[PDB]
Parts: structure tokens; C-alpha cells; sequence
């Protein structure tokens, strides 16, 4: 994808990569996402009517308490100057996808009816680094009851590639008995 | 009609030998649904033109593979497709099951039956978007396609492997030119495909009723997408019909295909393209509408003896608007097609039926289509209707002229009575040679115009019964031999004697 | 053609009865499976499912 | 006109034969749904061995 | 050496994303590494049309994009479409890509040339107005051709346009040391196969000993995507200017037709999203035509003369597709369906065919004076056909008894046998020079040959051959 939100996030990652603050910058970017969730905080930055000069002063105070990285504080200042603060949320989310690309890591999603153990997670991570080529592999879990018993993982560059065996047995048997 | 004794096995029959294989699919999520389009996030590995399947079972073709999303055009109503719901690419690109057992089945644009007569037993599959034969796979058009109309099969001859265009304004007789062509090959072993894009469902049912009465459905597939259907099904319906006609053509069988309006296919691809935000052109069509119809019609030509000499004679029908031949979709198909059959409503109201405007209508194959018997006789019909075309201004002034001109006005007014056929009364080639030999050689100058129709019907039923040796000369040798020219003249002077008494 | 219609309606009757029977069977099996012990079934299931996962990744 | 009337009357007769046959087979499938129940139990019991390895 | 990735596939139009430094410039060929229906590799060739910014180009495919996936690797070739040129191209049918589609093996060449190229410079042109000698009497008298000019055929089928083209291929190969290139821009595959077999039949393509052949065929079909069709004219032209520049020959180029070059550029531009120009064409129509037509020129080395068929949309000569074409044209040859019905071959209309070359400072006064007398005689006979149908010949004046008899003798002596019809009719063809054409029509118009019959000028080459056929008929009638 190449949209304005994606374009900005990619720049932010590239500067971190140059300066070797990829771990350090990523923590700050995660820290920002908590900040901009709040409807009141996001609204103040986003709306055109509030004066830009006031926005910087408030932003500086926010940066100090936060203790953000020197570029990360710039990056928000750049967004504010160039009017694209209305799409901060898209930009922040976009950065995570870019950050995985730079490391060479991959992300996976595995879902189950009941919570499961760590060795299963490590072996799914093994299989996903096999079929994907993660330099390293990463994993996430979301407990959903409306399946039968299985696990579904979800991976790829987007949340695209899906394999599972819980209810796909049953829906598959409906669609195979119509044959 | 016994079920419940064997239901207790069939449930255990599908579970036996069931693979349950885990394989990687490309999943997406639905971003937005509207107007039969689905923008889809994900599907990172989908190929262009691939069928994707939705939740609630709707299938669509991924056409726009854009950088942020995939523009999927739905093959059905997307009313039950929910925002955020999953969607998975199926792995295949637009097939139909293909078989001998489509002959007589009214199927729709995925070649599923809509006649309510059971499934179709099929074992092979053809691609809907198949490529055309190349240059070295073809042969020159040399065999006739007998349509049963004198105005076409004499002067605008359609051969096998030729794409001819039936064109005119609405209610001129375009369907009847195409239907009577299908009704003529009851004895020839061509297979007809009648594709009906965007029509009223009542008129598809009247064509199949016309076909089943006259025994035409023993060699006919009717592909039908009624105007209620989505625009994807109307866009893919002649490609479904052309894929069925390519099946028989590669199995050495000769075929005819009729597209009942290519005009409504172009409007159905303009609908999808404007909803897929593709930039338009003249009459809001995309740039691909030429490449739509040229990819369709070039699949229909005549094959070489290294392949088996199957043919696919396309007769696309295009409707113009107030005779605007220079409109965008008539301009494309006239460029693509070999010949054009121009039908005019000023001849349909005057009684000239089928309303062929034979002056403007052309055929690029030319006389290579016609048989040798037809080349001899229709060499005189073309010249003498051209001499009557220059003298149309003189018909009001027939008295004030010499006999060299006035006989040409008298001859040309009976040569137009040759061309008049009623609907669904196609003539055999032997009956066409009799009619043009009689008219172009002076044997109708004694008759009033009310009787030229009644004379030829009685002379065609005379030689059918009394002189059957004429039909064997033209069926086998296919040449207007000096024997048959003697045998035909004996039939004329005996019929003119019986017709004058009456 | 009417006998063609009657044979098609035999096919349709068989098909709808088979599918309604099977949906009855599905929802019965679903009730029984959701009546089953979570711990015993899942451990075998996850272990076998993840083994099949790694096996098809080897395949 | 006489044989066209014969055609139309025969067509009505075959239509009523159709409705009798279709109503009969619908009653037949009503009977095999109302019966055939150990099939239901065993068909549930057979797939439960297939959903799990 | 650059790998790109497909960013989007919208129709025949691709967007390919490249690394930030390594970057194709406009018109370079992109080779998309694709996969087929079954699973084998098959590659798709493209051409950069737009640089979209952010390291991303917009390409228009030369083949089908059906089955291309976003994210397949694309090779930047660094050059536009290079196409084989030489004597390895003679007798062969080519793709847009320079690929042989006539199933006779690969092109065993060692030379290629890019199809996108500047014109010859201002220095390199051949300013001398030369007449091109076709060996055909109607053309060499009434509608002469430049050597290095652009000619238009206004004819359909059933007018002998395919025989007239093959005669020009055979005459340039025999009289001069020339070759020909036929370019089929958006051609039907039925008539594309019909033309290749009649070229085999008329000996113009030598099917037994190829590379002894006279033509190189380049065919772009109608079922090609619009990108390929825009390019076929240029591909044909790049072969034609290898023979011009390197072999120093005089080439015929044939574009059949030049309107389908226009509409294929109109389709690509609409797919690229350009705001269209007047009457729906591309806004770059004056330069897209000018890019093809300014390479067709006479240099100091050789010349390329292009005889290109022209379709007039809506029978409007002020339409932007003929109006941009007719600006570059230098002669128009109108073929006539009515003159073919009389039996005259070649069925060139003498009165509606024009040239800019039929000026007395160019062709000389002896040729200009005679071409006007022939036109004035044929125009007077065209007026008198209603009077002969009312009066008859015996009631016309004595001055006008001659201008019917002479004009009926001119209409026969304009016809000619061709070398490409020696299998079709049996009568051997005649190459008639410009010297024997002017001396032919001087004798008919000065009235010396008013003793000869009418059917002594029909299908004869020279004016001596006219009196020979006549003295044969005086010896055949007495028997
Ligand atoms: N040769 C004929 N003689 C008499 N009537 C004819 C003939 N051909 C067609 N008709 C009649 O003309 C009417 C229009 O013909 P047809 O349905 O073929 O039109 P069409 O060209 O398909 O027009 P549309 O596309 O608008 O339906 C029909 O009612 C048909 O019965
Ligand atoms: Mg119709």
C-alpha cells in the first residue's frame, strides 16, 4: 500500500533505521498510540480551528512528560506543520507494519476456543518462519468461542494468509456433500 | 423415488475418502460494498481475473487489483455481504463445464441450466477468457453458411468462419435474421449458440418456444442473461457462449454463434467500469470496449486442416440509435467484423421484408462464400439490382423513357419481390437458385407484382415434387449445370402455363 | 419433457431431504460436541492439529 | 382446429398427471423425513469420529 | 539490471514500483515475470508510459495481463522495445515484440534496433523532390508519388487493394534494389492470413527459399491489447529504416491502416486517464502521428516511402484523425468500386486521385501538360454519359465524338497487367516506366491512334504493345 498515512510512517522508520534506534523509536511510537487514543486529546491536535502556535506549546509539554525520542518528537512536529495531523492514527498504525518489514520479522495470528500453552506457540512460530521466511517470527492470540476446537492462524504482510481446522471441516463437509 | 433406505449410506459415502487437506488460501476482508462492487483489503497474492468467494456464497471476479485494495465485481447481489467479512480467492479464473450435453439446454452465463431440466453431465472445462486462434491456425473462408434468406445468401454471402454483423435500429428484424439462420441448419450439421444478453426474459422464452417447435433445439444452446441479472453476468455471457462454441470447433464441428446485441454487453461493461472508477471515453465507455469485442469476435473464425477445419461463424447483432452508424459501439464492431447486414425501418414499413438494405450492406469474404451454383446466378442479381438502384428516381417516370430503361425498371421491381420472405420461412439453396434464375432471366416480366409472390411459391413446390432431379444436381455437384438449366426452364414454362389458367 | 421434469424433481427431493437431514445431524453433533469436556478434547486436538500443521509445512 | 383441440386436452391431462406425481413425491419425502431417524442418530455419530483425529 | 514489483493491475495498465535510485525512463520495455494458466513461466512485455512519482512507473502491457499478480518481479531492460532487423526479417511475420508468429522457427539474427527513435536531423534530409516510379500507369501519370513521401489509399476490399500492394512490392524489388515492410496495425486475423497466403501465392514471399523474399510482415491483431497496436506501426517502421540507413535501400512501408494507429493511441490515453482532446482523441494526437510520420523520410542514404491506408470516420474529412493524417500526406490514391465493375485493373480512380507532386516545376512541363489533358478528357467524358444515353454518339458534335473515343481509349490504357496476377489470369505483367507512359498518352491525345480499336489498349503495357495487339486483331478478324 502507498497512501499518505503509509508514506509518512515509512519515513519515520527509515530515520530510526539509519540511527539504530529501531527498538528505541518503536517504543516511543507505541507510547504515542496510547496518547492519541483519547477522543479529547486527538481532537485538540486534529481540528483546524485551534491555533497552531498553541498546539506546539502543548505538544512540547506532552513530549517532556512522555520522554519521546528526538526524531519522534520532530516527526509529530513535522506532521503538525504540514497539516497531516488529521491522519495521525492511520500513520501510527501503518508504522508497525513497516517496522516488521525492516527487521525482517513476521507476524502471525492464532486463535482458539480455549487458552493454550507456550510450546504450541513456539512450534507455530517455527512453522510460520518456515513457510514465510521470517528472519524472526512473532505471534498473537485471540480467544474466540464460536469455533469448535481448532486453531486458526493469520499471517502475511497484511492479515491475509489463513489456515485452520475447526469448523472448516464442517462447512467443507456441507460443501462436499452438495457434490 | 426411494430415498430413506439409501440415505443411511450416502451420508457415510461422502465421509469416506474425504481428504480434509490444509492448504494456503489468500484471504481478504471486505472494505466496502456498493452497486455490485466490493473493495477488499488484503488478497495480497490474488491474480487479475480470479474468482473470489464471499461469505453467504457470492462469487466475484477480482478485476481492479489496486495498491490499497482489490476491486471485485460481484456475480450476484451483494446484499448479504457485510463490512469486515472474510473473502478468499478460489485459485481459478472463470471456467465453464463443457460437454456435448448442452444441446437443447437454456443455460445462463456460468453455464448452469435455467430451463429447470436437471444438471448437465460434463467432464471437460473450457476457459471463458480463452485466446483466439492465431494466424497460422486458420484457413480462408470458402464454405457457405446458408441463412435461408435470398437477400443475404445471394448478395451479402456469409461463409463459415466469418464474423458478420447484423445491424439496424430497433424492431427492424435483427433477431429474425439471426433466428431464421439457426432454423435453416436443421439439415446442415452446424451447432448454433444463441447468446441473449440483457433481454427481456419473456423474449428468451419465445425464442426457445420458436426453437423447440421447429426442432432447432436438437442442435442449439441458448445462453441467456436477462436484464434483471448483474452486469458481470451480462458481460461474461457471450464469452460463455463463445467458449461453448470453441468446444465443438476444436472437435472438428462447424458452429454458428449469435450474440443478441453486443450493444448491451458494452453497456454492461461500461456499468462495471464506471463503478470500478475507471476513466471513461466517448459515451462514457472505457478504452477497452473495442478490446472487449475484438477479443470476443476474433475467437470466431475458420480453422486449418492441421486442426480439423472447425469453424465458428459469429453473427453479432448491434442495435444503432436513429441509424447513427458512427456511434461509438457501432463504429467499433463495423471495424472488427468482416461484413455488415444493414436493416432499415424505412424498408420494413414499406413491405421489403427482411428489411435488408443491400446497397449499404457489404461482405468482405465476397463470393468466396458462395457455392458455384450460386456464383453463376447471383452475378446477375447484383448487377441488375444496382441498375435499379440508379433508376429509383426514374420509377415515377417509367412511361417517358425508352425500352432499354423501362425494362430495367420492370425487371428491378420483380427482383425486389424475389427478396421478400415471410418470417421463419428459410429457403434451401436449390430453392434460392430457382428464384434468382427465374427473376434474373426474364421469366417474371409477364406478372403483376401481386402475383410474383404467389407464382414462386407454386414454382418452388412444383420442382420439389414434379422435377426432383434438379435438387440432386445442385446438392452433389453444387454447380448450375447446363443439364439443370434445361431442367429448370421446363419447370418454368409448365408452371407459367398452369399459373395463367388458375 | 414432462418425464424429464419428474426425474428432475426426484433429484431435487432427494437433494433437499439429504441436506435437511444433514443439517439436523450437524446441529445434533454440534450440541453434543459443545456438551463435551473442554480439557480432554482440546489437548489431543490442539496437539494433533498442530502436528498436522507442522507436517503440512514440511510438506 | 380439431387436432389442436385434441393437443390442448391431452396437455391438460398430462399436466394433471404431473401434479399428481409431484404431490405424491412430496408426500413421499414427508414420509421419509418423518421416518428414518436411526439414520439421523447414526449420521450424527459417524461424523463425530471424523471431526476429531 | 533493475527488479521492480507490480503495484497495481488495472486493465492492460500496470503500475510497477522500483527501488529509489535505479529507475527506468519513459518508453523503456518492462518484462513482467509472470506465470501461466497451467503453472509454467511466461513473461509479459510492457512499456513505460508515465513516471508516476514515488519511484513508480505506469506501464501499458503489450500482451494480456490476465493472471498477473501484484508483486511479481519486473525486469527493467534499460531500452525501449528492441526488435530484430536485417535480412532475417524478410518473409517473416512478426509480433509487436519482434517475435515471429508465423511458426517457421526463431529469427536467427544478430542485430536489433529500438523502435523509439528521433527523426533524422535537419542536416540528414534529402531536400531534392524526387518522383517515385511505381511502374503503374495511373499512378505514374495522374497521382505520382514522392520518393520519401506519404501516400494514402482510399479503398476497401473488392477493389484490388491487396493486388495493388503486392504489385508495388514486386516493382520496388525488381526496378530498384528495394524491399518492403507491411505493417498490420490492428488487422483482422482472417485478412491477415489471407494476405500472407496470397503473398506466398504471388511469389512475393518466397515460401520455399525464404530470405529471397521481398516483404517483412509485422502484424498487430485486433485482439491485441491497445498498447501493442499503438506500437506495431513503429515496430514495422524500425525494420523499414534498417534497410534505409544500413543497407542504403529504398523501402516501402505499408500501414494498414493509419486510423487504427490513431484509435489505439486514443484507447491507451483513455486507459492512462488523460483528459481527452476534441472529438474524443488523445491530446497527444498531433505528436503521436508526428512521431511516426517524421521518421518516414528520404535521407541521403536511402528513402522510405510509406503507402498507408486511411479510414475516414463518419465520412468526415475535417475529423481530427484524417485532418492530422492528411497534413502529413503527399498523394492520395482513390480506388474505385465502380471502376472495378468495368473490369479496369488497377481500379484507381483517375479523377479523384490527387498528388502534390503533379506540379510543373516538379514533374516537368511535358508530364504536367499531359496529365491535365488526360484529366480534362476524362472529366468531359464523365459529363457526357447522360448525353450519350439521350442522344447517342451520332448526334454529338465532331469535337466531342473524339473526346468520347479518346477517353474510352484512355480508360483502357490506364489498365495494366500485373506480375502478381500471372497465376490468376495467365497474362504476363508489364512494368511501364514514366518515359513510356507520357509517350503513350501523347499518341492517344494527339489523335494518331484513332484508327486502332478500343480493345487494343485493354491490359497492355506500352504504347507499342497497343498497336501490336491491334495488328493481331486485324489479323485475327480476317481469318
Ligand atoms: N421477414 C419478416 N416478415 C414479416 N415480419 C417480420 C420479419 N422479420 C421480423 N418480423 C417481425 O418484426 C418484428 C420485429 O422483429 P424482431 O423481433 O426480429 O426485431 P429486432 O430487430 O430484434 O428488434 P428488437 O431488438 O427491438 O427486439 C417482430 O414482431 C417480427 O415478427
Ligand atoms: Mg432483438
Amino acid at each position: 500500500v502507498d497512501s499518505t498515512a503509509s508514506r509518512y510512517a515509512s519515513a519515520l522508520a527509515d530515520v530510526a533505521d539509519v540511527t539504530g534506534t529501531l527498538e528505541a523509536t518503536n517504543s516511543d511510537v507505541e507510547k504515542l498510540i496510547r496518547i492519541f487514543s483519547e477522543e479529547p486529546v486527538y481532537y485538540f491536535f486534529a481540528n483546524p480551528v485551534i491555533s497552531i502556535d498553541n498546539k506546539r506549546s502543548v505538544l512540547d509539554e506532552i513530549i517532556t512528560t512522555s520522554g519521546l525520542q528526538p526524531h519522534t518528537a520532530n516527526f509529530i512536529n513535522i506532521l503538525i506543520d504540514s497539516e497531516r495531523i488529521n491522519l495521525v492514527k492511520e500513520i501510527l498504525n501503518e508504522f508497525e507494519d513497516v517496522f516488521n518489514k525492516i527487521t525482517g520479522t513476521e507476524v502471525a495470528v492464532v486463535t482458539s476456543v480455549v487458552k493454550l500453552e507456550n510450546d504450541h506457540l513456539a512450534q507455530i512460530a517455527k512453522g510460520v518462519q518456515k513457510i514465510t521466511g521470517a528472519k524472526n517470527v512473532r505471534i498473537k492470540t485471540v480467544i474466540d468461542p464460536s469455533l469448535v476446537a481448532g486453531f486458526t492462524i493469520r499471517y502475511g504482510n497484511e492479515g491475509s494468509k489463513l489456515v485452520d481446522m475447526s469448523v472448516k471441516k464442517q462447512l467443507e463437509e456441507i460443501a462436499a456433500q452438495l457434490e | 423415488t426411494i430415498r430413506a433406505d439409501e440415505i443411511s449410506k450416502i451420508i457415510r459415502e461422502r465421509i469416506e475418502g474425504y481428504n480434509r487437506e490444509v492448504k494456503v488460501v489468500n484471504t481478504g476482508t471486505v472494505l466496502q460494498v456498493g452497486d455490485g462492487i466490493a473493495r477488499i483489503h488484503g488478497l495480497d497474492e490474488v491474480m487479475a481475473g480470479e474468482l473470489v468467494e464471499f461469505e453467504e456464497g457470492t462469487i466475484g471476479i477480482a478485476l481492479n487489483l489496486e495498491s490499497n485494495n482489490v476491486g471485485v465485481v460481484l456475480m450476484g447481489d451483494g446484499l448479504m455481504i457485510q463490512e469486515g467479512s472474510s473473502v478468499k480467492a478460489t485459485g481459478r479464473i472463470a471456467q465453464i463445464p463443457v460437454s456435448e450435453a448442452y444441446l437443447g439446454r437454456v443455460i445462463n452465463a456460468l453455464a448452469k441450466p435455467i430451463d429447470g431440466r436437471g444438471e448437465i453431465t460434463a467432464s471437460e472445462s473450457r476457459l471463458i477468457e480463452s485466446p483466439a486462434p492465431g494466424i497460422m491456425s486458420r484457413r480462408s473462408v470458402y464454405e457457405p453458411l446458408q441463412t435461408g434468406l435470398i437477400a443475404i445468401d445471394a448478395m451479402i454471402p456469409v461463409g463459415r468462419g466469418q464474423r458478420e454483423l447484423i445491424i439496424g435500429d430497433r424492431q427492424t428484424g435483427k433477431t429474425a435474421v439471426a433466428t431464421d439462420t439457426i432454423l435453416n441448419q436443421q439439415g446442415q450439421n452446424v451447432i448454433c449458440v444463441y447468446v441473449a444478453i440483457g433481454q427481456k426474459a419473456s423474449s428468451v422464452a419465445q425464442v426457445v418456444t420458436n426453437f423447440q417447435e421447429r426442432g432447432a433445439m436438437e442442435y442449439t444452446i441458448v445462453v441467456a442473461e436477462t436484464a434483471d441479472s448483474p452486469a458481470t453476468l451480462q458481460y461474461l455471457a457471450p464469452y460463455t457462449g463463445a467458449a461453448l462454441a470453441e468446444y465443438f470447433m476444436y472437435r472438428e464441428r462447424h458452429t454458428l454463434i449469435i450474440y443478441d446485441d453486443l450493444s448491451k454487453q458494452a453497456q454492461a461493461y461500461r456499468q462495471m467500469s464506471l463503478l470500478l472508477r475507471r476513466p471513461p471515453g466517448r459515451e462514457a465507455y472505457p478504452g477497452d470496449v473495442f478490446y472487449l469485442h475484438s477479443r470476443l469476435l476474433e475467437r470466431a473464425a475458420k480453422l486449418s486442416s492441421l486442426l480439423g477445419e472447425g469453424s465458428m461463424t459469429a453473427l453479432p447483432i448491434v442495435e444503432t440509435q436513429a441509424g447513427d452508424v458512427s456511434a461509438y459501439i457501432p463504429t467499433n464492431v463495423i471495424s472488427i467484423t468482416d461484413g455488415q447486414i444493414f436493416l432499415s425501418a424505412d424498408l420494413f414499413n414499406a413491405g421489403i421484408r427482411p428489411a435488408i438494405n443491400v446497397g449499404i450492406s457489404v461482405s468482405r469474404v465476397g463470393s468466396a462464400a458462395q457455392i458455384k451454383a450460386m456464383k453463376k446466378v447471383a452475378g446477375k442479381l447484383k448487377l441488375e439490382l444496382a441498375q435499379f438502384a440508379e433508376l429509383e428516381a426514374f420509377a415515377q417516370f417509367a412511361s417517358d423513357l425508352d425500352k432499354a430503361t423501362q425494362n430495367q425498371l420492370a425487371r428491378g421491381q420483380r427482383l425486389r419481390e424475389l427478396l421478400k420472405q415471410p418470417q421463419s420461412a428459410p429457403l434451401t439453396v436449390e430453392e434460392q437458385v430457382m428464384t434468382i434464375y427465374t427473376g434474373t432471366n426474364g421469366y417474371l416480366d409477364s406478372l403483376e407484382l401481386d402475383q410474383v409472390r404467389k407464382y414462386l411459391v407454386e414454382l418452388r413446390t412444383y420442382v420439389k415434387t414434379n422435377k426432383p432431379e434438379f435438387q440432386e444436381i445442385i446438392s452433389s455437384t453444387k454447380t448450375f449445370t447446363e443439364e439443370a438449366e434445361a431442367l429448370l426452364k421446363e419447370a418454368i414454362q409448365e408452371q407459367m402455363e398452369r399459373f395463367l389458367l388458375q | 419433457y414432462k418425464n424429464e421434469t419428474i426425474q428432475f424433481e426426484q433429484q431435487k427431493a432427494i437433494n433437499q431431504v439429504r441436506q435437511r437431514v444433514f443439517q439436523q445431524a450437524l446441529q445434533g453433533a454440534l450440541g453434543t460436541l459443545n456438551s463435551c469436556l473442554n480439557n480432554e478434547l482440546h489437548l489431543r486436538t490442539i496437539n494433533a492439529n498442530i502436528g498436522m500443521f507442522g507436517a503440512m509445512n514440511e510438506i | 382446429l380439431e387436432v389442436e383441440a385434441k393437443l390442448a386436452e391431452g396437455r391438460k391431462k398430462i399436466e394433471v398427471e404431473l401434479q399428481e406425481a409431484l404431490g405424491s413425491l412430496e408426500q413421499q419425502k414427508e414420509d421419509t423425513i418423518k421416518s428414518l431417524d436411526s439414520q439421523i442418530s447414526a449420521l450424527s455419530d459417524d461424523i463425530v469420529k471424523k471431526v476429531l483425529p | 539490471k533493475n527488479l521492480g514489483r507490480i503495484a497495481q493491475i488495472i486493465g492492460p495498465v500496470l503500475d510497477v514500483a522500483f527501488p529509489p535510485g535505479k529507475m527506468p525512463n519513459i518508453y523503456n520495455a518492462l518484462i513482467v515475470k509472470g506465470r501461466d494458466t497451467a503453472g509454467q513461466p511466461m513473461n509479459v512485455t510492457c512499456e513505460v508510459q508515465q513516471l508516476l512519482g514515488n519511484n513508480r512507473v505506469r506501464a501499458v502491457a503489450m500482451s494480456a495481463t490476465d493472471g498477473l499478480t501484484r508483486g511479481m518481479e519486473v525486469i527493467d531492460t534499460g531500452a525501449p522495445l528492441s526488435v530484430p532487423v536485417g535480412g532475417a526479417t524478410l518473409g517473416r511475420i512478426f509480433n509487436v515484440l519482434g517475435e515471429p508468429v508465423d511458426n517457421l522457427g526463431p529469427v536467427d539474427t544478430r542485430t536489433t534496433s529500438p523502435i523509439h527513435r528521433s527523426a533524422p536531423a535537419f542536416t540528414q534530409l534529402d531536400t531534392k523532390l524526387s518522383i517515385f516510379e511505381t511502374g503503374i500507369k495511373v499512378v505514374d501519370l495522374l497521382a505520382p508519388y514522392r520518393r520519401g513521401g506519404k501516400i494514402g489509399l482510399f479503398g476497401g476490399a473488392g477493389v484490388g487493394k491487396t493486388v495493388l500492394i503486392m504489385e508495388l512490392i514486386n516493382n520496388i524489388a525488381k526496378a530498384h534494389g528495394g524491399v518492403s515492410v507491411f505493417g498490420g496495425v490492428g488487422e483482422r486475423t482472417r485478412e491477415g492470413n489471407d494476405l500472407y497466403m496470397e503473398m506466398k501465392e504471388s511469389g512475393v514471399i518466397n515460401e520455399q527459399n525464404i530470405a529471397e523474399s521481398k516483404v517483412a510482415l509485422v502484424y498487430g491483431q485486433m485482439n491485441e491489447p491497445p498498447g501493442a497496436r499503438m506500437r506495431v506501426g513503429l515496430t514495422a517502421l524500425t525494420m523499414a529504416e534498417y534497410f534505409r540507413d544500413v543497407n542504403e535501400q529504398d523501402v516501402l512501408l505499408f500501414i494498414d491502416n493509419i486510423f487504427r494507429f490513431v484509435q489505439a493511441g486514443s484507447e491507451v490515453s483513455a486507459l492512462l486517464g488523460r483528459m481527452p482532446s476534441a472529438v474524443g482523441y488523445q491530446p497527444t494526437l498531433s505528436t503521436e502521428m508526428g512521431s511516426l510520420q517524421e521518421r518516414i523520410t528520404s535521407t541521403k542514404e536511402g528513402s522510405i516511402t510509406s503507402i498507408q491506408a486511411v479510414y475516414v470516420p463518419a465520412d468526415d474529412l475535417t475529423d481530427p484523425a484524417p485532418a492530422t493524417t492528411f497534413a502529413h500526406l503527399d498523394a492520395t490514391t482513390v480506388l474505385s468500386r465502380g471502376l472495378a465493375a468495368k473490369g479496369i485493373y488497377p481500379a484507381v480512380d483517375p479523377l479523384d486521385s490527387t498528388s502534390t507532386m503533379l506540379q510543373p516545376r516538379i514533374v516537368g512541363e511535358e508530364h504536367y501538360e499531359i496529365a491535365q489533358r488526360v484529366k480534362e478528357t476524362l472529366q468531359r467524358y464523365k459529363e457526357l454519359q447522360d448525353i450519350i444515353a439521350i442522344l447517342g454518339l451520332d448526334e454529338l458534335s465532331e469535337e466531342d465524338r473524339l473526346t468520347v473515343a479518346r477517353a474510352r481509349k484512355i480508360e483502357r490504357f490506364l489498365s495494366q497487367p500485373f506480375f502478381v496476377a500471372e497465376v490468376f489470369t495467365g497474362s504476363p505483367g508489364k512494368y511501364v516506366g514514366l518515359a513510356e507512359t507520357i509517350r503513350g498518352f501523347q499518341l492517344i491525345l494527339s489523335g494518331e491512334l484513332d484508327s486502332l480499336p478500343e480493345q487494343a489498349f485493354y491490359l497492355v503495357g506500352n504504347i507499342d504493345e497497343a498497336t501490336a495487339k491491334a495488328m493481331n486483331l486485324e489479323m485475327e478478324s480476317k481469318l
